[PDB]
């Protein structure tokens, strides 16, 4: 159903509203914000149950990488519309997912640039764009992070200059203390990484969401087969200080903060066939589905 | 269209002038584009 095409970011938003008119009391669909260009950035909220630990899924805040979004809709699919089968991870868990963090950027992609990366908005003239992965308040504009504003990893003109990396920011600190695992797709090169993006050096609690990076790739190793790589973001695949899961681990306190890259497809490796989604989205969600409930079994 | 795609590197600077796969991925030590 959602894993036959590649969804525009309407289509995405009418598919959550659909959701939440078709199982009022599972699913709650809500706007986190606006857009540079205007576009509704939206969540979907499944199983709330108070006092319950919340899992905060966010995919697309790069345009190029389709398949993060692609991933994170089937995830809702399987929570959702296959809630029988999921229990296990419905018991305990609150899900909370982006299914896209830039849209104008999403858009564009598919519109006019298949591979552009980062957001929309100018950053005064000659060129349009911030990485969002570079723009949090955490480390911001370190090693990893570029100055220039053509560059793909444009730190931002400041820290969270992107409306859609504060729309990230205001989700995550509304659920502070409640959120337990943070989960950011990305694509593509089979790693499941975690803090740190700006140093080479493990956080004191690497152990812990090591574990659970360990789960979701043996999960996925018994079920396909595939191998994904963990370890920390710069050891395993470059230094990325200003990222998410940086942010979310050091300021908003959550505990496991993982960045997913999911499986290369295609020539540019970001944009696997259509015929390639499925598999790819079953086989990720899967492991995503592992460290979830080695989330829960904290507990 | 890019050649430095999947160069063998060390660092960043092995990959320069590819406008595409500028990033020297650690655990591949191949260029590749930023993800
Ligand atoms: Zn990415």
């Amino acid at each position: 159903d959602v894993s036959t095409s590649y969804l525009r970011h309407n289509e995405i938003n009418e598919y959550l509203q659909t959701l939440s008119q078709k199982y009022p009391s599972l699913v709650s669909v809500e706007e986190a914000g606006t857009s540079y260009e205007g576009r509704s950035i939206k969540t979907i909220t499944i199983n709330k149950k108070p006092g319950n630990a919340v899992v905060f899924l966010d995919a697309g805040i790069h345009a190029r990488e389709w398949i993060a979004p692609a991933t994170a809709l089937y995830a809702i699919e399987q929570l959702v519309e296959h809630s029988s089968e999921n229990q296990e991870v419905l018991s305990n868990l609150t899900w909370v997912i982006m299914p896209v963090v830039n849209p104008d950027g999403y858009e564009f992609s598919h519109e006019t640039d298949r591979f552009w990366r980062k957001t929309r908005k100018p950053t005064g003239k000659s060129c349009k764009g911030t990485d969002g992965n570079r723009n949090f308040d955490y480390h911001w504009g370190e090693v990893g992070a570029s100055t220039q504003a053509c560059a793909d990893t444009f730190r931002g003109e400041t820290a969270f200059s992107e409306p859609e990396t504060r729309a990230v920011r205001d989700a995550v600190m509304k659920l502070k203390g409640s959120c337990k695992f943070y989960l950011s797709l990305h694509s593509y090169g089979n790693y499941i990484l975690y803090p740190w993006g700006w140093t080479s050096k493990l956080p004191e609690t690497w152990e812990a969401i090591d574990e659970v990076a360990q789960a979701g790739a043996e999960a996925i190793k018994q079920s396909t087969g595939s191998r994904y790589t963990v370890g920390s973001s710069t050891n395993v695949l470059y230094a990325a200080a200003g990222g998410s899961d940086d942010w979310a681990f050091a300021v908003a306190e959550v505990p496991i903060s993982i960045t997913m890259e999911l499986p290369g497809g295609g020539n540019g490796g970001f944009n696997p066939p259509p015929s390639s989604i499925e598999k790819i989205v079953n086989e990720s969600w899967v492991g995503i589905k592992a460290m979830a409930l080695k989330v829960a079994q904290m507990f | 269209a890019d050649p430095i795609c999947n160069k063998p590197c060390k660092t960043h600077d092995d990959c320069s002038g590819a406008w595409f796969c500028q990033a020297c991925w650690n655990s591949a030590r191949t260029c590749g584009p930023y993800v």
